[PDB]
RNA sequence: UUGAGAAGCUCAGACGAGUAGGCAGGCGUGGAGGUUUGUGACGAAGCCUUGGGCGUGAGCCUGGGUCGAACAGCCUCUAGU
RNA sequence: CUGCCGAAGAGCAGAAACUCAGAUCAGUUUUAAAUGAGAGUU
RNA sequence: UUUCAAUGGCCCGUCCACGGACCAAGGAGUCUAGCAUCUAUGCGAGUGUUUGGGUGAUGAAAACCCAUCCGCGAGGUGGGAACGCCCUGGCGUGCACCAUC
RNA sequence: GUACGUGAAAUUGCUGAAAGCAUUGGAAAUCAGUCUUACCUGGGUGAGAUCAGUAGUCUCUCGAGACUAUGCA
């Protein structure tokens, strides 16, 4: 925790060094897209591979 | 579904006959006379992505399995749920001591194996 | 004795919503295509 | 996962909570060697898994 | 950086293509429509904003609920020639050091991409900001 | 306790929930960050449950902490519990969520228990109005954002169901529905507001105070 | 791991000083080791080979045989024994060389030299 | 219904000459890092072969003969390719 | 190696960006609208 | 595979001419400095450790760290993406960008 | 076998057979791989184990594996 710091808090052992900050947040996509928030308000889905 | 071929002949590079300092190994040409590169009649035929193969038989052996080279008896295993898609083959630089041992755990395995007679021999 | 999941309950909701709806357009889309046909 | 060892068959099952322990990841079940008996056994221990 | 998908190798941003790849075809939404059109777009097409942009795009008028987030698909900068920052709400891809720090301790939130899809799914109540393509 | 109770041992954990009972059955004023700290440590216990029989057990145990707590501090045990909830809500993975969302499940019977055994002492319109007031500035909230609305859909879809169990025979009359009506006319997140009735098991039989 | 760059790793340095070493460097190069008796009792591991000790042939087509080293060729890095030798098409016997690595000596010839350097290599005549 | 290498799977329709020139994806060689619980004196590599197989192809796999000490697949790196 | 696009003999060919059936066009024809095509731009 | 049959089949490259007896091996857009665009990456009103100093007990020409400099940088109208509220459309908000005062 | 590791092609001799670029097939020569032993069902005889209206040990976390006895319903 000194050498790397935190992502709000510096480095101790590196001068003005923060961790890098992330572009997602819950990396979990497959969380996101099958949560109730996003799975409450999408249009009802049509079929998988679909007959001809 | 059947192996179906569309071309049975390798595509041989133009004149490759005529020297032997010209290797039989297909390569475009890139003359701006050339004949054949023409298309004219009768000149030898050139790869073309019409003659590909169907998407579900490719790389497919007349008995409808796919070759999977196998180094080991470790291999074989991983085929035991694609034995009816897959067959093993063992690689030429794998010793008889080792062929033994692959061909014996392929048998019940439920695997055909393409080279199962090689280096070895039967005593019964 | 292990409860169904909660996430699984969630979707029965839902699955059986959708059916509702689905159930629901068959009587009406049978009579209209029916009388369509007749017309 | 479903795997062989001196002739006799396991289920392998692993979940996340024990993630971080390698040597505790997977737990083991021993199938009988009556079919219907095993694949009972797979129900019951995978229930309201996918 | 093309119209099929991202050409960064960012796993994350790839992660985030694959979420609104789906609101894209299973919502109505135009919001999650252009977010993944603009989530294919190269670093020159993705301008930086400013958090004093930010803050003078939503002003004057913002007697209104303001609950409205303010969504970038880019980076807020900092804008330290503005003292006093105010509360704001802000989904970004990318944050600077000193940005993020200025609308959380002068203010409201910082967001991702992927919590403003858990807020609002279909973009509602959001400003979808751009920054200057001047160069 | 806190750092005992998210060991990576289930035994170290277990222990320190025996001990916690008397803990939280003091008869002295918790500070708000103090169950704030606590709760994180319980969070993780539930984190680290590994199996279903377990995992479910954990969850009765938890709720079954609320009644141990002192009277006083009761509400302030519970609105820190839908605090740590709401905020790490959006990091727990999908395979998570399922012993969470029974974790919250007996959660808000345990609400609706507590309210049911303080009707006894007290007028039951006033332990209501508390306990809404614990919804108000709490997952219903309207003037923050961050709350997850996966969390209150959830509440919305069990809020009936566990108002029936704890009742089995008939509530009473009381605002049971107040904390989402109030929502849905204000609410600033339209998804929330144009869905939450859509999912509410409302009934109009036993609402009017 | 060698640690000195004072010592070569390098593979065309080793052989080449192998190969060039001189007649005194090849001295050391032919070490045999002693059998378990003197091992125990003269506590050396190893001593450079000499004519005349009573060595035990250990590996290859002529393992398990005993004799005397009738002469050291160092040229060839060669040991010579009594009687380990092989019949030409004529009929001579030409010997053959082992190596002396391959070779136990049994019986050491035991110069005033010798016991100054067992005790000098920690030894106990 | 198990058919998420979501970079996957699936439905449909149209289309197919090609020099300069542009774009994309692949095959191969020497060396580098990682990897295959990799191959090897019960024979590595190479070479020969009217033996067999795969790929539209660049090419790859293999049987037999010869041989006798090293070699390769996969992920990146590199170039006197 | 295969594939795709493809001339000329400022114009002709693509790429990004925008603005788009609620748009304009056309190696066409009638009259003094018909028909085909989504059209453009820096 | 060889051969036969029927059918087709005019030597290749190069620019008529020029190269070609055959085979193997070697054999030609390379490295480096400058500039411009495009893409990716890190940070972002900043940015760039590697002139040098610190340091490195397993190889120490690496990796790690960094003082002082220095470079380069430093208001309305209409249309309009997106959004909210309504009873296709209307109303409000209106990024980027383009004509406008 | 020192004209010595491997030993390619061009090239030369001898022997054997045939004859006097592509398409498609014939003749001749050659070659690839090709299955039978299993499935179900019934009974008899014994076997054991994941069985015992059964006793113990070790490692993990009540029961999960590994065992050692004892029985063969």
């Amino acid at each position: 925790d000194s050498v790397f710091g935190s992502t709000t808090e510096v480095a101790q052992l590196k001068k003005n060094y923060f961790l890098p900050e992330n572009i997602i947040s819950n990396a979990d996509v497959t969380r996101l897209i099958n949560s109730d928030e996003i799975q409450s308000i999408v249009k009802a889905a049509g079929p998988s591979r679909v007959k001809r | 579904v059947n192996i179906i071929k569309k071309r049975t002949k390798p595509f041989k590079r133009h004149q490759s006959d005529r020297f032997k300092r010209v290797g039989e190994s297909w390569r475009k040409p890139r003359g701006i006379d050339s004949c054949v590169r023409r298309r004219f009649r009768g000149t030898i035929s050139m790869p073309k992505i019409g003659y590909g193969n169907n998407k579900k038989t490719r790389y497919c052996m007349p008995n409808g399995l796919k070759a999977f080279l196998v180094r080991n008896v470790s291999d074989v295993e991983l085929l035991l749920m694609h034995n009816k898609t897959y067959a093993a083959e063992i690689a030429g630089n794998v010793s008889a001591r080792k062929r033994v041992e692959i061909v014996e755990k392929a048998r019940a395995l439920g695997v055909k194996v393409t080279n199962a007679g090689a280096k070895v021999r039967s005593q019964e | 004795s292990i409860f169904a999941p909660e996430s699984l309950l969630k979707k029965t909701k839902a699955q059986k919503q959708s059916r509702e709806q689905i159930v629901a357009a068959a009587a009406e889309k049978k009579s209209a295509r029916q009388k369509k046909r007749e017309l | 996962t479903v795997r062989e060892d001196n002739g006799k068959l396991y289920l392998y099952m692993k979940t996340i909570e024990r993630a971080h322990f390698p040597s505790k990841l997977w737990q083991r079940i021993k199938l009988s060697k009556n079919y219907a008996k095993a694949l009972e056994q797979i129900d019951q221990q995978l229930l309201y898994w996918p | 950086s093309q119209r099929s998908k991202p050409a960064s190798e960012n796993v994350y941003l790839k992660l985030l293509v694959k979420l609104y790849r789906f609101l894209a075809r299973r919502t109505d939404s135009r919001f999650n429509k252009a977010i993944l059109k603009r989530l294919f777009q190269s670093k020159t097409n993705r301008p930086p904003i400013s958090i004093s942009k930010i803050a003078a795009l939503t002003s004057r008028k913002s007697a209104s609920s303001q609950n409205k987030t303010t969504v970038v698909v880019g980076t807020v900068t900092d804008d330290e020639r503005m003292l006093t920052v105010p509360k704001l709400s802000i989904a970004a891809l990318r944050f600077t050091k000193s940005a993020r720090a200025r609308i959380l301790k002068a203010g409201g939130e910082v967001l991702t991409l992927d919590q403003l899809a858990l807020r609002a799914p279909t973009g509602s109540n959001t400003v979808l900001v751009r920054g200057k393509k001047h160069a | 306790f806190i750092k005992k109770l998210a060991a990576n041992d289930r035994k170290t954990r277990d222990k320190a929930l025996e001990s916690l009972q008397r803990f939280l059955s003091q008869k002295k004023k918790f500070e708000r960050l103090d169950f704030l700290k606590l709760w994180k440590g319980l969070f993780y216990c539930m984190w680290m449950a590994d199996k279903p029989l377990y995992q479910q057990k954990l969850s009765d145990n938890l709720a079954a902490l609320v009644p141990i707590v002192w009277i006083d501090n009761r509400i302030l045990f519970q609105s820190t519990f839908w605090e740590t909830m709401g905020r790490e809500w959006t990091g727990i993975d999908i395979l998570r969520t399922d012993k969470f969302y029974l974790l919250m499940r007996r959660f808000c019977a345990a609400a609706f228990r507590d309210i049911q055994t303080r009707s006894k002492t007290a007028l039951l319109d006033k332990v209501v109005a508390e306990y809404n007031q614990m919804w108000m500035d709490g997952p219903f909230n309207t003037e923050n954002l961050a709350f997850p609305n996966g969390i209150l859909f959830h509440l919305a879809d069990i809020w009936t169901e566990e108002l029936r169990k704890v009742y089995p025979e008939d509530v009473p009359k009381a605002d049971w529905y107040l904390p989402f009506d109030s929502t849905i006319k204000s609410s600033h997140n339209v998804v929330l507001r144009k869905t939450l009735p859509k999912r509410l098991d409302r009934v109009s039989e036993y609402t009017k105070d | 791991m060698k640690f000195s760059r004072d010592v070569t790793s390098s593979r065309r340095k080793q052989r080449k000083a192998h190969f060039g070493a001189p007649s005194s460097v090849r001295r050391v190069l032919m070490s045999a080791p002693l059998s378990k008796e003197l091992r125990e009792q003269y506590k050396i591991r190893s001593l450079p080979v000499r004519r005349d000790d009573q060595i035990t042939v250990i590996r290859g087509s002529n393992k398990g045989r005993e004799g005397k080293i009738t002469s050291v060729y160092r040229k060839k890095f060669l040991l010579l024994i009594e009687r380990v030798t092989r019949e030409k098409a004529n009929g001579a016997s030409a010997p053959v060389g082992i190596d002396a690595s391959k070779v136990v000596i049994t019986k050491l010839h035991l110069d005033k030299d010798r016991k100054d350097l067992i005790v000098r290599k920690g030894g106990k005549v």
